[PDB]
C-alpha cells in the first residue's frame, strides 16, 4: 500500500546497506 | 519418547485435550480426544485416527532405535562413506530429512487431511474443483424435496 | 508518492554504477 | 523551430566533420604494432 | 584395418542423410499431415 | 607536430590513457548516446500520453501519469506518421511532438547511432591496444537485434508505431502482438534463438564449473578462493587438462575440447551466430514472412480436421490476435 | 433422492464435479 | 563385442534405425 | 443472499457455469439441464442470439436475505448471474477494511507456497552441504600433482 | 579398445552391416506397412477417429474405470 | 591445557568419550539395507494409498473419513 | 582450546563486492517496489 | 583406509569394475542413470513417433498421425485421471500396454524416469568428480535445471488439478505450455521470471563475451595464421591476456574482471541464480500466486476511461488468449462458449 | 482382504526386485 | 500519526544505529 510498502522498501534498502557498509568500512580500515 | 508421549496422552485424551476433528463438510468441529486406528484405515489421511497410532508406533520405533543407536558402533566402511566424524555431513542429511519434511507438509496442506482441518486453514481448491460442497449442498436440497 | 519512490531508486541505482564506474577499486598489477 | 534545426545541423554537421577528418587524419598509423 | 576411406564412408553416410531428410521433407507435402 | 591544434585535438581524442576511450566513433557515440539517455530518462519520468495507434486514443507511459517502473514505458511514435521522419521542428509545439510519439523516434535514431558507433569505438580500442578486432564482431548480434527491433520491423510493417515499446510492459505487448500476427514460436530462426540463449546459459555455467572446479590449491578454507588468482600472473590458475578430463568422463572422451582457443571460439560464436539468426527472424517477418503454419495440417480419411498443438496454439494467437488494437481496425484482414 | 437429477443438475453448473466423474463409464 | 561401448553403441542406433524405417515408411501412407 | 434459481421465458430452469480455478475472468453463460447453453451476457450486443434481454431470463432466491424475492429487470439478472458465476451469493462489507474487490488467497495456500520455496531453496542447500563434505579436501583448491 | 576410424574403414564391419543395417530398416518399414504399430501403440488409423455414435474428440472423464472407458471409446 | 569442569560436564563426559570408535568390517550394513528397503516399500505403500494408485477395502481416501 | 577462543576469524568485504551489493539491494528494490505498492 | 586390514568383499569387486575408466563411465550412478535415461528419451521418441494423444487431449501428436517433429509430443493424461502415478500396472492402466499408451500413462513414464535420470546424471557429475579429486560445481550448476525440471513438470501439475497441466513433451506442447502461462498467469509480469530472464540472457552475453574476449586478447604464441595451433594442453601459462582484457573492458564499458576466478564464478552463478529464480515463480504460479494485475493501476482504470497503459493492454491480450483457448485447451470443462461472449476488438 | 490393486502393486514389487536382480546380473556379466 | 510516526521512530533508531555500529566495527576490529 502506499506507506506500508514505503517502509518496506526503506527497510530492504538500509538495513542490508547496513550490514554492506559496516563490513566494508571494516576492511578498508584493515587494509 | 516425545512422538510416543505426544501420540499416546496428548491426542488420545488420555491426559491431553486431543485434537481438532470436525464432520466432512467442515460445520460441526471441535478438538475431541482421537482412538487410534490400527487397522489400514489407520494409513487413511483424512481419517484423524491415523495420527495417534502414527504417533504411537513411531515412537516406540524411534525409541527401539536410538537404544540400537546407543549401542552398536558403525562400521568402518559405512563411516568413512558417510563422513561420520564431520558435523557437515550431518548437515547435510539433516537438510535432506527437513525439505523431505517440508515437501510432505506442502502437499498434505495443499490437498487436505485430518491435520489440516477446513475450519482452521480455509477449504481447499480440489474442493471447488470437484464440487464437494456444490453436492452436498444440492444433496441436502434434493433430500426434504 | 509513489513516482518519488521510483525515481529515488533508479537514481540511487545510477549512482551506484557511477561510483562502481569512477571509485572503483583499481586493478593493481603489482 | 527553424532556429533549433539550424543548432542541430551545425552540431550535426560538427560531429561527423570531426569523426570523416578524424579517419582521414593517417588513422592506420595510429597503432601500437610494428610496421 | 584400412580398407575402404574414411572420407568415401562419411560421403556415403551423408548423402543417405541427405536422403532421408528429403524423403522427410517430401512426406511433408504429401499422405499424412499434408493439409490436403 | 604536437602543437597544431588539430593534431593536438586528434592526440587527445585517440589517447588510450583516457579513462573511457573516445576514439572516432566516440566522438559521434557519445552525443547521440548522451542525447538518447536524456531524452529517455525525461520522458520516461514526465511525458503526457502518446496516441500511439493514431486513433485519437493516447497512452499514458510516464511515471506521473501513474505508471511504475515495470508498466512505464516510452511509448512508440504515432501510428499516423508511419515511417515519417518526426523531429521537433517538424512539429508546431513541443505539445504536439510530444502527443504523437516524437521522443520514440529521437531516441530510437539516437540509440541506433550510438550503438552502431559503440561497435566501432570497440573495433578502435581493440586496434588501438593491439588487439584482435572481433569483439566488435561479437557485439553486432545484440545490435542486429536491437535494429531489428526499433528500425527494421518498423520499416517491414510500414510504421514506427510497430516498433517495441522502450518499456517493460510495452516489451511484453510487443511480444505478444508479434507471436499473434507472425507465430514467431512457430519460427526456426526463433527457434535458433531460443537455443542460442539456452546455450549460452547452459555453456556459461559450464565453463564456469568447470575452471571453478579445477582451480589450484592457493589459498586456504578461511579465504576466498579468488584471492588464488593475482591481477597479471603469468601462471594458468586452473588444469585445463584436467578439466577436459572430467568433462571427457562424463560426457565422451573425443567429443570434449582440448584446446582453449578452441572453447573459447565456441562460446563466442554459438550464442553469437544464433542471435544473428533470431534478429534476421524478426527482420524476416517485418516482411511478414513468419514463423510455420501447421494450421489444419492433419485430416482424417474423411477429411476432417485432426486438431494438433499447433491448432492449440493457433487459437491462443486468435485469441490474442482479436484483441490487440481493439479500435483500430475497420476492415477484417490484417495487412497493415 | 435423484440421483440422476442432481447428477444432470450439478452438471451445468460444474463439469469437474466428481459426481459428474464418478462412474460415468454406464453413461 | 558385448563390451560396454558396444551396448552403448547397439541400444542407440539398433532402435534408430527401426524407427527410421519406420518413419520413412509413415511418409508414403495416403491416408 | 440465499440460493439464485434462474429461469427464461419458457420456464425451463437455467444455471450459471461456474468460474473454473484458472480464469481471472469468466464469461457469464447460463445452462439447461440437458447441457445446452440457453443464456449469456454477451461480449457483442448486436447480431447476439442468447442474451438476457433476449431470452427473458428472470432469477428468484431461497432460503436467504432475499428469500422469496424476484427479479425480471435485465440490468439486476445480469449482475445477479454474475455473482452467481462464483457460486453462492453473500452480500460483503467493504467499507470496514476498503477492500479492493480482488480476491486473496488463504492460509492454507500461503503455508504451502512457503513451505514448496523452502524446500527447494533446502534441496539446494543438501546439495552445496553434501558436496562440502565429500568434496572437502579439494575445498580451496586441487592438488596441483 | 580400437579407433572408430579403424572399424569404420574396415571391410568386416561393412560385410556384417550391409545386412544388418537394411534389415532393421525393412523391419520398421513393415512394422508400420503391416498395421502393427497401430496395434502395439493404439494410435487410430485415419479412418477410426470418428464412429456413428461420437463425431467429435473422445474425453476420458474417468479415472477408476478408465480402462472400460478407453475401450468403449476407441475403435472397438 | 585442559578444558572447564562442570558436575554436569562431568555426569554427560561419558557420552561423548567415544568419537570414532567403529566396527570393523562393514557391521550392520545389510540390516541397514534391509530396513532402508522395507521403508522405502512402506513409503511406497502410502503414497499410493493417498494418490489412490493403492485401493483398500476400508480406506476411503476423501473427506468422507472424517465422518 | 585455551581461555581466548581459537575459532577467530576476521570477515572481508572489498569494495568490488560492496559494489555488487548496493547494486543487488537497489536493483531488487527496483524490481520489487512496484508490486510492494501494488 | 588407513592402513586396516580391509578384507575384500563383493563391494569392492563392484566399485573396481564400474569405476573403472571405459568409454562410457558407469559408476555407482550409472545403475541408476543409464536405465533411466534411455527409458525417458527412448519413450519420448516412441510416443512422437507412434503413440496418439487423441483420447488424452483430442489430438494428433505423432509421426504416425501425420505429426512433424515439431507438432509431436508425448502428451499429459487427461484431467480426470487427476494427479494419478499411470502405473502400467495401476487401477487406470490394470496391465493393458496399449490402453496405457492410450491413457498417457506414457507422460508419467517419460517425466518419472527422466527426475530419476536427472537425479542420476547429478550423481554421475558428483563420483566423476569425486574419481578425478575435482570439486563439484558441476553438480552445483545442474542443480538449476534440475530444479527448473522438478517446480515445471511436477510441483506445477501437482500444484493444479492435474498431471494434463503440466507441459507435454514436444516443441508445440511446450509452446501452448508457454502461451497458457502468458494468458492464464501474466507470467511475464512475475518479478521472479524476470529474474529468470535476466539470468539467461546475462549468461548468454557472459559466454559471448568471453569467448570473444579470449579469442580476441590471445597471445602470438605461434608463426601461422590459425591462432588454435598455438595452444597446447600442458601449456603452463596464460594464452589471453588478461591484463589487456581489463584494460580494453574498463576503457569501453566502465568496468573490467580482474580476477579470472570471480569470472568463471560469476559466469557459473548468474544463469544457476536466474534458473532458481525462475523456478520459485513456479512454484508460486502452482498454487496460481500469480503477480497478474497492479491493483492501483486497476482501479484508475476502472474510475478513468482514459487511462491506457500497455500493462492493461496485455491484460486485455491475456484475457483474449484465455477466452479463445479454454474451449480447446480444457476438454473436461466441456465449454460450449457461443462466439457473442468472446471479447473481440473491431471488425478483425 | 486383497483388492486387485493391492495384488497388482506386491506384483510390482515383485517384478522391482526381479528388475534389480537382472541389473545386478547385467553388472556381472561384464 | 499510525503509520508515520512508526517510519519516523524506525528511521531514527537504525540509521544512527547503523552509523555507530560501522565506526564501532571498524575500531573494533582495528582493536
Ligand atoms: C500403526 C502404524 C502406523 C499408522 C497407522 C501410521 C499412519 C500414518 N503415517 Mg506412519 N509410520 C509408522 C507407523 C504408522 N503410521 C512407523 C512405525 C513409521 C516409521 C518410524 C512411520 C513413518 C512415517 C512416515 C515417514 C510418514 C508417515 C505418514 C503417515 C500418514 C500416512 C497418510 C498420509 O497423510 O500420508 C501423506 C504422506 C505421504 C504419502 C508421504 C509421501 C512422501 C513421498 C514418497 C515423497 C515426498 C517428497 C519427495 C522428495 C518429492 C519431492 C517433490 C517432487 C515434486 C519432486 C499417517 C498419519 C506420513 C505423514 O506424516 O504424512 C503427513 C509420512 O511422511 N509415517
Ligand atoms: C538430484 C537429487 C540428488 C542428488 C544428486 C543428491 C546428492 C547427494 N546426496 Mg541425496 N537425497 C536427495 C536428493 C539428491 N541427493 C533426496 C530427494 C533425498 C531424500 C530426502 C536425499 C537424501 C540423502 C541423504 C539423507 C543423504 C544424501 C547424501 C547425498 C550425497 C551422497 C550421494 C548419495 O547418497 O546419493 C543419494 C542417492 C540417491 C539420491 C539415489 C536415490 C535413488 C532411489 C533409490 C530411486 C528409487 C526409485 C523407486 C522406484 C521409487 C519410485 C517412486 C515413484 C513411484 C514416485 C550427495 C551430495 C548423503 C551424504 O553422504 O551426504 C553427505 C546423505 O547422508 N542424500
Ligand atoms: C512460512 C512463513 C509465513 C507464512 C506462510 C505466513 C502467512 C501469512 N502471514 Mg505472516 N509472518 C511471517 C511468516 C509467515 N507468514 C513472519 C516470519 C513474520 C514476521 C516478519 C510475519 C508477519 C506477518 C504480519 C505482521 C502479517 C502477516 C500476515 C500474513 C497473512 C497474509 C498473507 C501474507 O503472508 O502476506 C503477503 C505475503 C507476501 C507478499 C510475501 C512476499 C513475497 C516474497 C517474500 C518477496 C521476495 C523478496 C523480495 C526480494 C523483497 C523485496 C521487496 C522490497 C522492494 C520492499 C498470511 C496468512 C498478515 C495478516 O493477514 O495478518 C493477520 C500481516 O499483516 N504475517
Ligand atoms: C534405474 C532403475 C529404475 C528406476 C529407479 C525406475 C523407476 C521407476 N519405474 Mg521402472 N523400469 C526399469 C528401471 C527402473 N525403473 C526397468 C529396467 C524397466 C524395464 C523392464 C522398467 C520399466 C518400467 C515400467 C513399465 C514402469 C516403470 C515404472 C517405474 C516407477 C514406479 C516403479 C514402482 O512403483 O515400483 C517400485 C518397485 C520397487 C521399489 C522395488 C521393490 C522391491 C523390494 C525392495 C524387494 C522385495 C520384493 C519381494 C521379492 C516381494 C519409477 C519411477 C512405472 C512408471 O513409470 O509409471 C508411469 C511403470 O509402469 N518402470
Ligand atoms: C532446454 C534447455 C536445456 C537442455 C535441453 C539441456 C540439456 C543438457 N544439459 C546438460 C548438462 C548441463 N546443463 C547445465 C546448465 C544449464 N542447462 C540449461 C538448459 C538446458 N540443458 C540451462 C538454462 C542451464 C544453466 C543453469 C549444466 C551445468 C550441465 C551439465 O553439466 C550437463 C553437461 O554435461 O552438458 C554439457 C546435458 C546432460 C543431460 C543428460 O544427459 O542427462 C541425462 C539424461 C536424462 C536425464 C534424460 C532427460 C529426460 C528429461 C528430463 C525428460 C524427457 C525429455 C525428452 C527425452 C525430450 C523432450 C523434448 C521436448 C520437450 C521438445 C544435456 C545435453
Ligand atoms: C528513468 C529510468 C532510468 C528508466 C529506466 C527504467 C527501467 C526499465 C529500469 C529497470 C531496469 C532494472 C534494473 C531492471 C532489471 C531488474 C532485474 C530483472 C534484475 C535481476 C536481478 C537478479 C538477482 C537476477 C538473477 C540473475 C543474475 C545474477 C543476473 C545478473 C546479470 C548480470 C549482471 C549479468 C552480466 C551482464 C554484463 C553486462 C556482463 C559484462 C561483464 C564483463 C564486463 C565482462 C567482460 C570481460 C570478459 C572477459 O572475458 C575478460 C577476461 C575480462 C577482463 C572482461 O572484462
Ligand atoms: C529434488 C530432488 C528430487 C527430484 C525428484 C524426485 C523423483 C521423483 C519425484 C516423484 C514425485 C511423485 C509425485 C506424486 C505426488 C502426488 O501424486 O500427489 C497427489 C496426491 C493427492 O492427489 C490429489 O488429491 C486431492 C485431494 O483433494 C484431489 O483428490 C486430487 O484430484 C488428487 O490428484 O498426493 C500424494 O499422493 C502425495 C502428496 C504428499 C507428498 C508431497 C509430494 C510433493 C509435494 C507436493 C506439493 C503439492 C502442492
Ligand atoms: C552463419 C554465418 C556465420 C559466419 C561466421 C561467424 C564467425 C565469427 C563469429 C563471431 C566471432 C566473435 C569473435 C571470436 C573470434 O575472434 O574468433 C576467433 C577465431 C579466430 O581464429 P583465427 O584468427 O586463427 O582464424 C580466422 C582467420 O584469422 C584465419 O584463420 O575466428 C574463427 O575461428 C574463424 C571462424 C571461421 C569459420 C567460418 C565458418
Ligand atoms: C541522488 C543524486 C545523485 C545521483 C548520482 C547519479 C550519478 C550520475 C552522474 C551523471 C553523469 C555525469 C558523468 C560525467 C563524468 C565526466 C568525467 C569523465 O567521464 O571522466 C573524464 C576522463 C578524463 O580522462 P582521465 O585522465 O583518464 O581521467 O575520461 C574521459 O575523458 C571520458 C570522456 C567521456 C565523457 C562522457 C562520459 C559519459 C558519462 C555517462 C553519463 C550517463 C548518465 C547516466 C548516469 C549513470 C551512468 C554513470
Ligand atoms: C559436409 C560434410 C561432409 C560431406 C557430405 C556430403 C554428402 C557431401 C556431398 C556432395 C555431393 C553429392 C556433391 C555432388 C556434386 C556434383 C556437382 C558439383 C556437379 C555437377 C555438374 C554440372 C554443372 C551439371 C551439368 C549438366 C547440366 C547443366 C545439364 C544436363 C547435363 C549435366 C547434368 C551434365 C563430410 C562427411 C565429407 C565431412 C564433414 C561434413
Ligand atoms: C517406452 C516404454 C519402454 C521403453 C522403450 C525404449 C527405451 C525404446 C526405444 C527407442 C529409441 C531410442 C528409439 C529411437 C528413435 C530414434 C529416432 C526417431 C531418430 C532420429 C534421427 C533423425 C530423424 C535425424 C535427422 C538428421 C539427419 C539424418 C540429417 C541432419 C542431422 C539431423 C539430426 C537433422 C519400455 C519397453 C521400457 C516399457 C514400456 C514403455
Ligand atoms: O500497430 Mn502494432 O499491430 Ca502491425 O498489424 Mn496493423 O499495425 Mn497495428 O494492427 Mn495489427
Ligand atoms: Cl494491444
Ligand atoms: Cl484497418
Ligand atoms: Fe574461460
Ligand atoms: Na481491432
Amino acid at each position: 500500500v502506499n506507506i506500508l510498502g514505503l517502509t518496506a522498501t526503506a527497510l530492504f534498502i538500509i538495513i542490508p546497506t547496513s550490514f554492506l557498509l559496516i563490513l566494508y568500512v571494516k576492511t578498508a580500515a584493515s587494509e | 519418547l516425545l512422538c510416543f508421549g505426544f501420540g499416546a496422552f496428548h491426542v488420545t485424551g488420555v491426559f491431553g485435550p486431543g485434537i481438532w476433528v470436525s464432520d466432512p463438510y467442515g460445520l460441526t468441529g471441535s478438538v475431541q480426544p482421537v482412538a487410534p486406528s490400527w487397522g489400514a484405515e489407520g494409513f487413511d489421511p483424512y481419517n484423524p485416527g491415523g495420527v495417534p497410532a502414527h504417533h504411537i508406533a513411531a515412537g516406540i520405533l524411534g525409541v527401539l532405535a536410538g537404544l540400537f543407536h546407543l549401542c552398536v558402533r558403525p562400521s568402518i566402511r559405512l563411516y568413512f562413506g558417510l563422513s561420520m566424524g564431520s558435523i557437515e555431513s550431518v548437515l547435510s542429511s539433516s537438510i535432506a530429512a527437513v525439505f523431505w519434511a517440508a515437501f510432505v507438509v506442502a502437499g498434505t496442506m495443499w490437498y487436505g487431511s485430518a491435520a489440516t482441518p477446513i475450519e482452521l486453514f480455509g477449504p481447499t481448491r480440489y474442493q471447488w474443483d470437484q464440487g464437494f460442497f456444490q453436492q452436498e449442498i444440492q444433496k441436502r436440497v434434493a433430500q426434504s424435496t | 508518492m509513489e513516482a518519488l519512490v521510483y525515481t529515488f531508486l533508479l537514481i540511487g541505482t545510477l549512482g551506484i554504477i557511477f561510483f562502481s564506474i569512477f571509485f572503483r577499486e583499481p586493478p593493481r598489477i603489482a | 523551430m527553424l532556429t533549433l534545426k539550424i543548432f542541430v545541423y551545425t552540431v550535426v554537421t560538427f560531429f561527423v566533420g570531426l569523426f570523416i577528418f578524424g579517419f582521414l587524419s593517417n588513422d592506420p598509423s595510429r597503432n601500437p604494432g610494428k610496421g | 584395418i584400412g580398407r575402404i576411406p574414411l572420407w568415401l564412408v562419411g560421403t556415403v553416410v551423408g548423402l543417405l542423410a541427405i536422403g532421408l531428410l528429403a524423403i522427410f521433407f517430401y512426406g511433408s507435402y504429401v499422405g499424412l499431415g499434408s493439409s490436403l | 607536430e604536437n602543437t597544431s591544434l588539430w593534431a593536438r585535438f586528434c592526440e587527445w581524442i585517440t589517447s588510450t590513457e583516457n579513462r573511457l576511450y573516445i576514439g572516432w566513433f566516440g566522438v559521434i557515440m557519445i552525443p547521440t548516446l548522451l542525447t538518447a539517455i536524456s531524452v529517455y530518462i525525461i520522458a520516461f519520468i514526465a511525458a503526457p500520453p502518446v496516441d500511439i495507434d493514431g486513433i485519437r486514443e493516447p497512452v499514458s507511459g510516464s511515471l506521473l501519469y501513474g505508471n511504475n517502473i515495470i508498466t512505464g514505458a516510452v511509448v512508440p511514435t504515432s501510428n499516423a506518421i508511419g515511417l515519417h521522419f518526426y523531429p521537433i521542428w517538424e512539429a508546431a509545439s513541443l505539445d504536439e511532438w510530444l502527443y504523437n510519439g516524437g521522443p520514440y523516434q529521437l531516441v530510437v535514431c539516437h540509440f541506433f547511432l550510438g550503438v552502431c558507433c559503440y561497435m566501432g569505438r570497440e573495433w578502435e580500442l581493440s586496434y588501438r591496444l593491439g588487439m584482435r578486432p572481433w569483439i566488435a564482431v561479437a557485439y553486432s548480434a545484440p545490435v542486429a537485434a536491437a535494429t531489428a527491433v526499433f528500425i527494421i520491423y518498423p520499416i517491414g510493417q510500414g510504421s514506427f508505431s510497430d516498433g517495441m515499446p522502450l518499456g517493460i510492459s510495452g516489451t511484453f505487448n510487443f511480444m505478444i502482438v508479434f507471436q499473434a500476427e507472425h507465430n514467431i514460436l512457430m519460427h526456426p530462426f526463433h527457434m535458433f534463438g531460443v537455443a542460442g540463449v539456452f546455450g549460452g546459459s547452459l555453456f556459461s555455467a559450464m565453463h564456469g564449473s568447470l575452471v571453478t572446479s579445477s582451480l589450484i590449491r592457493e589459498t586456504t578454507e578461511n579465504e576466498s578462493a579468488n584471492a588464488g588468482y593475482k591481477f597479471g600472473q603469468e601462471e594458468e590458475t586452473y588444469n585445463i587438462v584436467a578439466a577436459h578430463g572430467y568433462f571427457g568422463r562424463l560426457i565422451f572422451q573425443y567429443a570434449s575440447f582440448n584446446n582453449s582457443r578452441s572453447l573459447h571460439f565456441f562460446l563466442a560464436v554459438w550464442p553469437v551466430v544464433c542471435i544473428w539468426l533470431t534478429a534476421l527472424g524478426i527482420s524476416t517477418m517485418a516482411f511478414n514472412l513468419n514463423g510455420f503454419n501447421f494450421n489444419q495440417s492433419v485430416v482424417d480419411s474423411n477429411g476432417r480436421v485432426l486438431n494438433t498443438w499447433a491448432d492449440i496454439i493457433n487459437r491462443a494467437n486468435l485469441g490474442m490476435e482479436v484483441m490487440h488494437e481493439r479500435n483500430a481496425h475497420n476492415f477484417p484482414l490484417d495487412l497493415a | 433422492q435423484r440421483v440422476r437429477t442432481v447428477l444432470d443438475m450439478d452438471d451445468p453448473a460444474k463439469e469437474e464435479t466428481v459426481k459428474e466423474l464418478r462412474k460415468d463409464i454406464n453413461n | 563385442i558385448f563390451t560396454v561401448r558396444w551396448l552403448a553403441i547397439h541400444a542407440i542406433a539398433v532402435p534408430t534405425i527401426f524407427f527410421l524405417g519406420a518413419i520413412t515408411a509413415m511418409q508414403f501412407i495416403q491416408r | 443472499l440465499g440460493h439464485a434459481s434462474f429461469k427464461d421465458q419458457e420456464g425451463r430452469e437455467l444455471f450459471v457455469r461456474r468460474m473454473p480455478t484458472f480464469f481471472e475472468t469468466f464469461p457469464v453463460v447460463l445452462i439447461d439441464k440437458d447441457g445446452v447453453v440457453r443464456a449469456d451476457v454477451p461480449f457483442r450486443k448486436a447480431e447476439s442470439k442468447y442474451s438476457i434481454e433476449q431470452v427473458g431470463v428472470s432469477v428468484t432466491f431461497y432460503g436467504g436475505e432475499l428469500n422469496g424475492l424476484t427479479f425480471t429487470d435485465p440490468s439486476t439478472v445480469k449482475k445477479y448471474a454474475r455473482k452467481a458465476q462464483l457460486g453462492e451469493i453473500f452480500e460483503f462489507d467493504r467499507s470496514t477494511l476498503q477492500s479492493d474487490g480482488v480476491f486473496r488467497s488463504s492460509p492454507r495456500g500461503w503455508f504451502t507456497f512457503g513451505h514448496l520455496s523452502f524446500a527447494l531453496l533446502f534441496f539446494f542447500g543438501h546439495i552445496w552441504h553434501g558436496s562440502r563434505t565429500i568434496f572437502r579436501d579439494v575445498f580451496a583448491g586441487i592438488d596441483e600433482d | 579398445e580400437r579407433p572408430f576410424s579403424d572399424i569404420l574403414t574396415s571391410i568386416r564391419y561393412w560385410v556384417i552391416h550391409s545386412i544388418t543395417v537394411p534389415s532393421l530398416f525393412i523391419a520398421g518399414w513393415l512394422f508400420v506397412s503391416t498395421g502393427l504399430a497401430y496395434d502395439v501403440f493404439g494410435s487410430p488409423r485415419p479412418n477410426e477417429y470418428f464412429t456413428e455414435d461420437r463425431q467429435d474428440a473422445p474425453l476420458i472423464t474417468d479415472r477408476f474405470n478408465a480402462l472400460e472407458q478407453v475401450k468403449k471409446l476407441s475403435a472397438q | 591445557e585442559p578444558g572447564i569442569v562442570t558436575p554436569l560436564g562431568t555426569l554427560l563426559r561419558p557420552l561423548n568419550s567415544e568419537a570414532g570408535k567403529v566396527l570393523p568390517g562393514w557391521g550392520t550394513t545389510v540390516l541397514m539395507a534391509v530396513a532402508i528397503l522395507l521403508f522405502a516399500v512402506f513409503l511406497l505403500i502410502i503414497l499410493e494409498i493417498y494418490n489412490s494408485s493403492l485401493i483398500l477395502d476400508g480406506v476411503t481416501n476423501s473427506w468422507e473419513s472424517l465422518a | 582450546m585455551a581461555r581466548p577462543n581459537p575459532n577467530k576469524q576476521v570477515v572481508e568485504l572489498n569494495r568490488s563486492s560492496l559494489y555488487w551489493g548496493l547494486l543487488l539491494i537497489f536493483v531488487l528494490a527496483v524490481l520489487f517496489s512496484s508490486y510492494i505498492f501494488n | 583406509i588407513g592402513t586396516y586390514q580391509e578384507k575384500r568383499t563383493w563391494f569392492d569387486d563392484a566399485d573396481d569394475w564400474l569405476r573403472q575408466d571405459r568409454f562410457v563411465f558407469v559408476g555407482w550412478s550409472g545403475l541408476l542413470l543409464l536405465p533411466c535415461a534411455y527409458f525417458a528419451v527412448g519413450g519420448w521418441l516412441t510416443g512422437c513417433t507412434f503413440v496418439t494423444s487423441w483420447y488424452t487431449h483430442g489430438l494428433a501428436s505423432s509421426y504416425i498421425e501425420g505429426c512433424n517433429f515439431l507438432t509431436a509430443a508425448v502428451s499429459t493424461p487427461a484431467n480426470s485421471l487427476g494427479h494419478s502415478l499411470l502405473f502400467v500396472w495401476g487401477p487406470e492402466a490394470q496391465g493393458d500396454l496399449t490402453r496405457w499408451f492410450q491413457l498417457g500413462g506414457l507422460w508419467a513414464f517419460v517425466a518419472l524416469h527422466g527426475a530419476f535420470g536427472l537425479i542420476g546424471f547429478m550423481l554421475r557429475q558428483f563420483e566423476i568428480a569425486r574419481s578425478v579429486n575435482l570439486r563439484p560445481y558441476n553438480a552445483i550448476a545442474f542443480s538449476a535445471p534440475i530444479a527448473v525440471f522438478v517446480s515445471v513438470f511436477l510441483i506445477y501439475p501437482l500444484g493444479q488439478s492435474g498431471w494434463f497441466f503440466a507441459p507435454s513433451f514436444g516443441v508445440a506442447s511446450i509452446f501452448r505450455f508457454i502461451l497458457f502461462f502468458q494468458g492464464f498467469h501474466n507470467w511475464t509480469l512475475n518479478p521472479f521470471h524476470m529474474m529468470g530472464v535476466a539470468g539467461v540472457l546475462g549468461a548468454a552475453l557472459l559466454c559471448a563475451i568471453h569467448g570473444a574476449t579470449v579469442e580476441n586478447t590471445l597471445f602470438e604464441d605461434g608463426d601461422g595464421a590459425n591462432t588454435f595451433r598455438a595452444f597446447n594442453p600442458t601449456q603452463a601459462e596464460e594464452t589471453y591476456s588478461m591484463v589487456t582484457a581489463n584494460r580494453f573492458w574498463s576503457q569501453i564499458f566502465g568496468v573490467a574482471f580482474s580476477n579470472k576466478r570471480w569470472l568463471h564464478f560469476f559466469m557459473l552463478f548468474v544463469p544457476v541464480t536466474g534458473l532458481w529464480m525462475s523456478a520459485l515463480g513456479v512454484v508460486g504460479l502452482a498454487l496460481n500466486l500469480r503477480a497478474y494485475d497492479f491493483v492501483s493501476q486497476e482501479i484508475r482504470a476502472a474510475e478513468d476511461p482514459e487511462f491506457e497503459t500497455f500493462y492493461t493492454k496485455n491484460i486485455l491480450l491475456n484475457e483474449g488468449i484465455r477466452a479463445w483457448m479454454a474451449a480447446q485447451d480444457q476438454p473436461h470443462e466441456k465449454l460450449t462458449l457461443p462466439e457473442e461472449v468472446l471479447p473481440r476488438g473491431n471488425a478483425l | 482382504s486383497v483388492t486387485p490393486s493391492l495384488k497388482n502393486f506386491l506384483l510390482s514389487l515383485v517384478a522391482g526386485a526381479v528388475v534389480l536382480a537382472a541389473i545386478a546380473g547385467a553388472v556381472t556379466a561384464v
